[PDB]
């Protein structure tokens, strides 16, 4: 079998692999993870290099590990699948032995598990890409934001991004959202996670998905017309 | 375990199971529910060796799960059965097999129509109007040989099961406790409450 | 101890090159010419016996060799590594097809085998490329007469004719000038001789001459009869004699 | 340039470990020859023991592999001894798995292959030898099969080995187109291992003593190596013509 | 030991880049040009062979175009050999999924597991990747009709329509614009075509030098017909067009 | 230089540096020092902390009833061939209802030592031990090198500025040897032997570390208090 | 058929006092009806103030105390010559015996 | 390259070396040990705002008389945690007792340089092992990389170590209470961060023979923090 | 170049420069010997005292295979006890299946085999240890000597290590002097010689000589150290010469 160690420390003190997998991270397209009073919203850019698109087949960006809990990512698209299947695997297995389903820091620290031991496995590199996994624990309706990283650490967020000009619209987030006083309902959710992407994106046609998770397993993808709208509002309230 | 049934009627599969569960000489539950859904429209009753059977049972219902969270799709009654059956197969020529014999109900979103296959423990499955595992088919597949029709209602169908399990409890030897019915239709997976 | 080479030794370079399949084509391009002639009853394959030392006897070494009774090969580039392929070639022609439909394989499918190890040992740990171009000859119940070419990276390609290996460049040039599809064995043969005489410096005679061909079936060379379905091999090794004959008529 | 430590090809299609074992091949400075008789096949080889100290009967290049098969080696007598053991190992198997003796050319494509393998993989290094293999075949009659470090082989009418391999060879090959046959004609193996020390003699333009040479002789049934006395008698015997 | 001669093929670069995938994507662009195009009533597939010899045997030959099952092909960009590697991997994992649930496979559910398995040879085993794009074309009853493409990087995506290979850039530019969701397949056979006719390294576009394939619904009642083109009907179907 | 890399390659003039480089880390470890007469041996051992806040790293490790080493360099490294020796000693008691002879032990050490200095990917040893035991052919010191190479003694030293108590026991040679039945006085030259390798520092109680094993006595460590008797 | 037990007979008696404690055994060893030995002591001083005894056949009964006797020594090696205490022997007494449980070791055993 | 267990000319492991500066990187943790207690604190340092600094987990049970602070590359530190409960909680199986803490340590440091060409580099997170037993009593242990581990009275791990350990040099003495350590720590940890010190982005601990091992409120050290502030304006 | 970073790999010459580096080790090493005589072999080794505190005889190089067959090595100590233990068990395998014991010839060709072994690959270092090793067997006595190649010949008489020129000089003079045979007692006293004049190249410390034998008539074909009164009587030999 393949021995050679791929990660390992430098003279002072960093693991380029695991840092080198960061920077396939912020290539990756931007993705936002917003939580409100009563819900958490997904917001994930498209890039429009790719006309000609079929957006009924095409892998989506947010992806349901459960019925509960959904996964957002940036990076390498290949690699997330692998981290989504075995997450998936893992919820399966959580619900059959322990007979409840996964909490959300449960699934975030198993995934944030397989990550870190790809940075001290042999013959293996990396994961290139930092997730977001949020949703409700089983019978309660508190919002659950989690973030993880290649490294394989992982922390609980009001509101993060990720992806590549995620420091832009992290400085957007930090001073339009008020701890004391989280997004009230759905609509003022979307439209702050809506109002973050456009400081990045470009057009708000089909390059802004939104995922809304609500308690007890409610989860939808809104459609263009509906994000449209929001795009349309914002725009008509910022010529002032 | 013991008694389990099935019915597939116009609209809708109708499942019934016993409820008891028996050890030497002691009848140590009278509310068991002998079977688990697979999908919102698939339901699997089952019976055989002790241990074995809620074993295989929640080891389907975790392989089926999983397959629905990862396409976004409901695999048919059809595609579920196969899948039973193969496991089944396998377990057969394993060092120690799983002795656990099932009846799969399902009703088709796509071709709209209700579905029942009955599975042994060597993995011989078939497609059937009315089935039944155990000492239970001795009696009730005549019954039914006799009283069914193709295009009974549910009703009907409740009250052709209803003189399966009034037969059962007049000349079956031991006390099964009578038995859980559910039924599975276009709307889903429903159970009734007064048998 | 053990094999610690676990990984590939042949990977893609910035340019997209795949060096060490570059370089044993290169080793082939080095190798003696050998070519392939496909006729409307049979097929030819045909080379030059480069002989080491006059002291050796280059009957020992066979250049030409038979796969299955209706498949042959030949090759241009390194012969040690065409050795052991004929072995390989020989063997899985019965264990992943004989032994299991109880008849040989067709040409293609024994071709498309052949291929998958010479790709595995572009891909797997520690292994360099096989250093050879093959042409293989043959003939199938359904599929008729055929002639491929396969080349170190794996891929095959089927041909009404060719050459490969040193002179194979004027060659092919010399046979798309011949060859048509009205040509008979007897007449492949012969165009054969013409295409190697040209590629061939020293001696051209039956014993530095090697040539087979993929024809008729052959109840002489059998070893037995009673069975009617069986009726012989349909590769046949011209015998240095017998290609003699032909060069008097040339 | 790692393309020249290990067995891959280098941008010209060339193997320089496979290149560099046949320069192994010459370590010793022993020149060997093999020739057929009617019924014998003759190989000898140079003996040269330098050290005063040496035991010079354990001093040895030629093999006895199997009760018919005999091996000479032209290079350092580790992998010499190496290929002996593994070629030994491999007669002994075929019989026992076969039903009969292992002929001389089957084992030269054997180790060739072996040696094949070598030039591919990359863990294992080439032998830096050259093994010759003669016997009397009971289906070919006289037998010589050689093998080297490429995993190339091939059967020869006579063959010669070593620095001074060529002058040898044209000396052999003149005889041949002189006698216009493939082997010896002479009855007795006897007078076909003179012929091979008078050739020898001639090419290599050296005097021999008893103790410079080394004498294998493959008959029918068996390979047997000479002693220092059967080799003066043979000796003797040209000078006295 | 060993370590000097490890190339290293499952790394990062200090940009975040494999260099291996990249280098493998370099080497596709220089293989023939593939085209798929997805229209309302069927897909298209479409190759141009290497630059081909006179005497090579057109008729018996396949090198671009590969069925998968009955209702599935690929339209093969880069190494052959690598490709059929591949191919059985995907035959064999569609006869696994008819086997388990006797159904036939769903087209993304099989593009996916390839994907995967060009996945992993990216992330570990220390081997060089498969150097092959590939095209999928299928039909099933829950999305029906679908285009993808998956590349060494083991990802993939969906489409309309779509080039590897070759002058991509300039061959997704022409699809670009001509193509219209409301497209019959004879429609989108000529642009195809077309296509290929005017991105071509070759001096004029003639039968022998490609391969075609249809996946209509164009037999009796409900079901799927895959049609690989004979040399003599790619010859008629090129004057049909009026392209020679 | 170009040879340094692993420990399968020799150098040009027949070095294997990272069996060197091994070696020095031993030089770079607190001093130890072992000491026989013909009845008792003695491992006396110079503990070091971190600084004044923490513990005193431990030298010595006892192996069975009649044998133990004291170390010098990687103390893990210490811990897997004691752990090794413990096994060793063990497995000769239980099977052959035998005590380990200490040239055995010794012979056992050297082959585990040297397996990792012949194989691709491991490396040497970083670590060197002095053994002592009382078997049937009386009191024995060994010393241990992480090359392979294992010496039989009278006395010995290694670490930093061992060079000085080496010395003294050269000289002492004669005296020492005949402290027979009395084993306070083979510790007194022991832990005056140990002061020639001091340098502005001085032996203290939760400094020093002695061990002593002998005919009438099991092998015992001391430490803290019970060393106060011999500053 | 080999038949891998046997029965090495004599009895064993365990009594603990408010201070102190005893274990007692009969020194004779037996196979069938005939005397293997008149003095064969079976209750062993293990160390740290524990006295064991695993009566019933003799070869596992003494495989097992010499097992004991070798977990009490790795006991000191592993947590600084810390004294085994009677509740913790006999937790790793149930292990070793369950250890064997689908091949036993024949014995009952009295610390 | 070179091997991942190869010696410098100097007689160090490169790899255990370079991962000793990763641990400098670290956020800062300290420990104090008393005769009525050992305190264990910790540094979170959020990267943003944003992030609940409540969900930064760098201090951690092990068993019930055994605590662990860590400090570097924190999600090393997962699998070390994992082995030191399954080691504690099987020693309880195997013995009916508790695991005494340098037996724990020790069982930690063997996972150390189990690396090579077995995982493939060391780990690069140092861990301050606190806790109690009958034998000897209440104890801090420091766990590196090399598989090495000194017992300390206190200790500093982390970017303030060095200036932090010079600190506890002076402040420390073998007759401090519970309640002066707690402030010890604060005022220390204090000293050393970037940002401001409070309730938030500092967390403390302590593990007691009574009470076992306890991660303190934010409430109740947002009390301690304003206990120390007044009690240096005092003077 | 490069060509000797790595082990296995021909040079353009066609030589391994990592077996050739190993031949430095040994020449380092200490000087031992070999003498065949009439009926046996005798062998003799050079224990540089490095220090007063050195127990004497305490220190045993020379090493005994199976019953019959002795060995010492000049270079790394450590390897040449490794190929010992190798040359142990080969020896117990060959008695196990054969019931004979090994005889000599084949016992050489063991060792030779598996120190070429150590040659073939990149991933193991060559022996650093020359060995010179024999008995008696059913043929009589033979002597050999293994080289880090894997190479051996039989010897009448051997030497490796730091003073080797020295003592083949002085064990030429003896096969030159004695064409009919040297006797075992005799060849004992020349040993001891031999490794005196040797030491005139190592003579900054002072040594310890070791001696060992087997022969048919005296140790009844067994190996045995030579000890006591039989050594002294050597070393006073080998005193009265060098004055
Ligand atoms: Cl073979
Ligand atoms: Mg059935």
């Amino acid at each position: 079998g393949y021995d050679r160690a791929l990660s390992i420390f430098s003279p002072d003190g960093h693991i380029f692999q695991v840092e080198y997998a960061l920077e396939a991270v912020k290539r990756g397209t931007c993705a936002v993870g917003v939580k409100g009073k009563n819900c958490v919203v997904l917001g994930c850019e498209r890039r429009s290099t790719l006309k000609l698109q079929d957006t009924r087949i095409t892998p989506s960006k947010v992806s349901k590990i459960d019925s509960h809990v959904v996964l957002s990512f940036s990076g390498l698209n290949a690699d997330s699948r692998i981290l989504i299947e075995k997450a998936r695997v893992e919820a399966q297995s959580h619900r059959l032995t322990l007979e409840d389903p996964v909490t959300v820091e449960y699934l975030t620290r198993y995934v944030a598990g397989v990550q870190q031991r790809y940075t001290q496995s042999g013959g293996v590199r990396p994961f290139g890409v930092s997730t977001l996994i949020a949703g409700f624990d089983p019978r309660d309706d508190e919002p659950k934001l989690y973030q993880t990283e290649p490294s394989g650490i992982y922390s609980s967020w009001s509101a993060q991004t990720i992806g590549r000009n995620s420091k832009t619209v992290r400085e957007f987030l930090e001073k339009n959202y008020d701890r004391k006083e989280p997004p009230a309902t759905v609509e003022e959710c979307v439209k702050l996670t809506v109002r973050s992407l456009l400081e990045v994106v470009q057009t708000g046609a089909k390059n802004i998905e939104i995922t809304v998770v609500k308690p007890d397993s409610d989860i939808v993808a809104l459609s263009s017309e509906e994000i449209n709208q929001y795009v349309t509002q914002i725009e008509q309230e910022k010529q002032e | 375990m013991d008694i389990i049934l099935g019915i597939r009627v116009q609209d809708s599969v109708i499942l019934a199971s016993s409820k008891a569960v028996t050890r030497g000489i002691s009848v140590l539950k009278d509310s068991d529910d002998k079977t688990r859904q697979l999908s919102p429209h698939t339901l699997m009753s089952f019976a055989g060796e002790a241990g074995d059977t809620v074993q295989f049972a929640e080891y389907i219902q975790a392989n089926i799960q999983l397959y629905s969270i990862r396409e976004d799709y409901e695999l048919s009654p059809q595609a579920v059965s196969s899948f039973v059956r193969q496991e089944l197969a396998k377990s057969i020529r394993s060092r120690r097999p799983y002795q656990v014999n099932v009846l799969i109900g399902g009703y088709d979103k796509k071709k709209n129509k209700p579905e029942l296959y009955q599975i042994d423990y060597l993995g011989t499955k078939v497609e059937l109007p009315y089935g039944a595992h155990g000492y239970s088919g001795f009696y009730t597949f005549s019954l039914l040989d006799h009283h069914y029709r193709p295009d009974m209602t549910t009703e009907e169908g409740l009250d052709l099961l209803k003189l399966c399990v009034q037969e059962l409890e007049k000349r079956m030897p031991m006390d099964f406790k009578g038995v859980i019915v559910k039924i599975v239709d276009k709307d889903g997976i429903r159970q009734v409450d007064d048998f | 101890m053990t094999d610690r080479y676990s990984f590939s030794l042949t990977t893609f370079s910035p340019s997209g090159k795949l060096g060490q399949i570059d370089y044993a084509l290169t080793a082939v391009k080095q190798g003696v010419t050998s070519l392939g002639i496909k006729a409307t009853n049979g097929v030819v394959i045909a080379t030059e016996k480069k002989s080491s030392s006059p002291l050796a006897m280059s009957e020992t070494l066979s250049k030409v060799s038979l796969l299955t009774p209706d498949i042959g090969a030949v090759y241009s580039g390194m012969g040690p590594d065409y050795r052991v392929l004929v072995d390989k070639s020989r063997k899985v022609a019965h264990t992943s097809y004989k032994r299991i439909y109880g008849e040989y394989p067709p040409t293609k499918l024994l071709v498309s085998e052949v291929a998958k190890i010479m790709q595995e040992a572009t891909q797997s740990g520690g292994v360099r490329p096989f250093g050879v171009s093959l042409l293989i000859a043959g003939h199938d119940e359904f599929n008729g007469f055929s002639l491929y070419q396969v080349d170190p990276s794996g891929s095959y390609f089927p041909w009404k004719a060719t050459a490969i290996g040193k002179g194979s460049v004027a060659a092919k040039t010399f046979l798309e000038k011949r060859w048509n599809d009205e040509l008979e064995l007897e007449d492949a043969i012969h165009i054969a001789l013409l295409t190697l005489k040209e590629s061939v410096e020293g001696e051209f005679n039956g014993d530095t001459i090697e040539l087979a061909i993929i024809g008729d079936e052959n109840p002489d060379l059998l070893g037995y009869t009673g069975i009617p379905t069986d009726k012989g091999p349909r590769f046949r090794k011209l015998t240095s004699q017998e290609i003699n004959d032909r060069l008097e008529a040339l | 340039g790692y393309d020249r430590h290990i067995t891959i090809f280098s941008p010209e299609g060339r193997l320089y470990q496979v290149e560099y074992a046949f320069k192994a091949t010459n370590q010793t400075n022993i020149n060997s020859l093999a020739v057929r008789g009617k019924d014998c096949t003759v190989v000898i080889s140079q003996k040269k023991v330098p050290d005063k100290l040496l035991d010079p009967t354990t001093v040895s290049y030629i093999f006895c592999i199997s009760r018919t098969i005999g091996m000479v080696v032209n290079g350092p007598i580790p992998d010499a001894r190496n290929a002996a053991l593994r070629a030994k190992a491999e007669a002994a198997e075929f019989r026992y798995k076969y039903g009969y003796d292992m002929p001389c050319d089957v084992l030269a494509k054997r180790m060739a292959n072996l040696s094949q393998i070598y030039t591919q993989r990359a863990y294992m290094r080439p032998l830096g030898v050259i093994l010759t293999f003669v016997s009397v075949d009971e289906e070919l009659g006289p037998s010589i099969y050689k093998t080297d470090p490429a995993g190339y082989y091939v059967g020869y009418k006579a063959t010669a080995t070593g620095p001074k391999q060529q002058e040898i060879t044209t000396n052999l090959e003149n005889h041949f187109k002189k006698s216009k046959i493939d082997h010896i004609n002479e009855e007795s193996w006897e007078k076909v291992v003179e012929f091979a020390i008078t050739h020898m003699i001639d090419a290599l333009g050296t005097e021999f003593s008893k103790n410079d040479l080394e004498v294998g002789v493959a008959t029918k049934d068996k390979f047997f190596t000479l002693s220092a006395e059967n080799i003066e008698e043979r000796l003797v015997a040209i000078a006295e013509q | 030991g060993s370590r000097r001669y490890d190339s290293r093929t499952t790394i990062f670069s200090p940009e975040g880049r494999l260099y291996q995938v990249e280098y493998a994507l370099e080497s596709i662009s220089h293989a023939g040009t593939a085209i798929g195009i997805m229209a309302s009533d069927g897909i298209v597939l479409a190759a141009e062979r290497k630059v081909t010899s006179t005497l090579l045997e057109q008729d018996t030959s396949t090198e671009k175009l590969y069925k998968l099952n009955d209702k599935i092909a690929v339209a093969v960009a880069g190494l052959t050999a690598d490709a059929e590697i591949l191919i059985n991997t995907a035959r064999i994992h569609a006869q696994n999924y008819l086997k388990t649930y006797n159904e036939d496979i769903p087209v993304e559910i099989l593009v996916r597991r390839l994907s995967d398995i060009k996945q992993g040879y990216t992330q570990h085993g220390g081997l060089r990747p498969f150097g092959v794009s590939f095209i999928y074309a299928g039909y099933d009853d829950r999305y029906g009709y679908q285009l993808y493409t998956s590349n060494p990087s083991g990802n993939y995506t969906g489409w309309k329509a779509i080039s590897v290979g070759a002058n991509t850039s300039a061959a997704q530019t022409l699809l670009q614009m001509d193509y219209k969701d409301d497209m019959k397949v004879d429609d989108a056979i000529e642009l195809a075509l077309k296509t290929l006719s005017k991105t071509t390294d070759s001096s004029a576009l003639t039968y022998d030098r490609l391969e075609f394939a249809t996946i209509r619904k164009g037999a009796n009642d409900g079901e799927v017909y895959q049609k690989i083109f004979k040399p003599q009907e790619i010859k008629d179907i090129l004057v049909k067009t009026g392209i020679t | 230089n170009n040879y340094d890399g692993d420990t399968v390659t020799f150098s040009p003039t027949g070095r294997l540096f990272q069996v060197e480089y091994a070696l020095e880390a031993i030089k770079q470890g607190s001093v130890t020092v072992g000491l026989r007469s013909n009845t008792h041996a003695v491992l006396v051992a110079l503990k070091r902390n971190a600084d004044e806040l923490s513990s005193y790293q431990k030298k010595i490790i006892k192996c069975d009833e009649h044998m133990g080493l004291s170390l010098a360099g990687l103390a893990p490294d210490a811990r897997v061939l004691s752990n090794y020796l413990r096994q060793q000693c063990n497995y000769s008691s239980l099977v052959f209802n035998r005590k380990l002879a200490v040239e055995r032990a010794g012979h056992l050490l050297c082959d585990k030592a040297q397996k990792n200095t012949q194989s691709y990917g491991g490396r040497p040893y970083g670590v060197g031990l002095l053994i002592i035991g009382y078997d049937k052919s009386g009191a024995h010191l060994l010393e241990f090198q992480p090359s392979g190479n294992v010496t039989e003694l009278y006395g010995t030293a290694i670490g930093a500025r061992s060079q000085g108590a080496k010395t003294y026991l050269e000289r002492t040679l004669d005296t020492f040897i005949k402290i027979d039945g009395n084993p306070d006085e083979l510790i007194k030259a022991g832990v005056e032997a140990i002061s020639q390798s001091l340098r502005d520092e001085s032996l203290t109680v939760d400094n020093l570390s002695i061990a002593i094993v002998g005919k009438d006595t099991p092998f015992t460590i001391y430490d803290g208090e019970a060393v106060a008797k011999y500053i | 058929q080999f038949n891998p037990y046997g029965d090495n007979g004599g009895t064993i008696l365990g009594i603990a006092g408010e201070d102190f404690a005893v274990l007692a055994g009969d020194t004779r060893n037996i196979t069938d009806y005939s005397i293997n030995s008149r003095y064969e002591p079976k209750v062993f001083d293990c160390g740290d103030n524990i006295v064991m005894s695993a009566n019933g056949f003799a070869a596992d009964g003494d495989a097992l105390v010499k097992r004991f006797k070798n977990s009490v020594k790795w006991y000191h090696f592993d947590h600084n010559d810390k004294k085994l205490s009677i509740n913790s022997a006999a937790r790793n007494i149930q292990h070793l015996l369950y250890g064997k449980r689908f091949f036993p070791y024949y014995v009952h055993t009295i610390i | 390259d070179r091997g991942v267990s190869t010696f410098s000319p100097e007689g160090r492991l490169f790899q255990v070396e370079y991962s000793l500066e990763a641990i400098k990187l670290g956020s800062t943790a300290i420990g104090i040990a008393t005769k009525e207690g050992v305190v264990l604190g910790v540094e979170k340092r959020a990267t943003s705002p944003l992030l609940e600094s409540d969900s930064i987990e760098k201090i951690v049970e092990i068993d019930r008389h055994i605590g662990c602070a860590m400090s570097g590359l924190t999600a090393d530190a997962r699998s070390m945690i994992e082995h030191a409960r399954t080691a504690a909680v099987t020693h309880n199986l195997y013995y009916d007792e508790d695991i005494n803490v340098e037996s724990l340590t020790q069982s930690v440091c063997d996972l150390a340089l189990r690396f090579g060409e077995l995982m493939s580099r060391p780990f690069g997170v140092a861990l301050l092992i606190a806790g109690h037993d009958a034998d000897d009593g209440y104890q801090l242990f420091h766990a590196e990389p090399s598989g090495t581990f000194y017992r300390y009275n206190a200790k500093a791990i982390g970017s303030g170590s060095e200036g932090a350990q010079a600190e506890l040099l002076n402040e420390w003495h073998s007759s401090l209470t519970l309640k002066e350590a707690e402030l010890l720590v604060l005022k220390i940890l204090k000293q050393v961060m970037e940002e401001k010190l409070d309730e938030n982005n500092a967390q403390l601990s302590c593990i007691t023979k009574q009470d076992g091992f306890k991660i303190y409120d934010n409430e109740k050290t947002a009390e301690l923090i304003k206990e120390l502030k007044e009690k240096e304006a005092a003077e | 170049t490069g060509y000797d970073l790595s082990n296995s790999v021909f040079s353009p010459d066609g030589r391994n420069f990592q077996v050739e580096y190993a031949v430095k080790a040994v020449e380092n090493g200490t000087t031992s010997i070999g003498i065949k005589c009439n009926d046996g072999v005798v062998f003799a080794v050079e224990k540089l005292i490095t220090s007063k505190l050195l127990v004497p005889q305490k220190n045993v190089k020379i090493q005994v295979v199976d019953r019959h067959i002795g060995c010492v090595y000049s270079g790394l100590i450590p390897d040449g006890r490794h190929l010992v233990n190798r040359g142990r068990e080969e020896a117990a395998s060959f008695k196990k299946l054969y019931k004979t014991p090994i005889p000599i010839p084949a016992f050489a060709d063991r060792l030779g085999q598996y120190v070429q072994a150590h040659t073939l690959y990149n991933s193991v270092r060559p022996f650093g240890v020359s060995t010179i090793f024999g008995g008696v067997d059913k043929n009589g006595a033979h002597l050999y000597m293994l080289e880090p190649s894997g190479s051996y010949w039989g010897y009448k008489g051997a030497a490796t290590g730091k003073g080797r020129q020295s003592a083949k000089a002085e064990l030429e003079k003896l096969v030159d002097h004695h064409p009919e045979g040297l006797s075992a007692r005799e060849a004992v006293k020349q040993a001891a010689k031999i490794i005196y004049l040797a030491h005139e190249d190592n003579k900054e410390k002072d040594f310890e000589l070791e001696i060992s034998w087997c022969s048919l008539s005296e140790t009844n074909g067994l190996h045995k150290f030579v000890k006591g009164d039989l050594l002294q009587e050597a070393i006073d030999f080998a005193q009265k010469e060098i004055n």
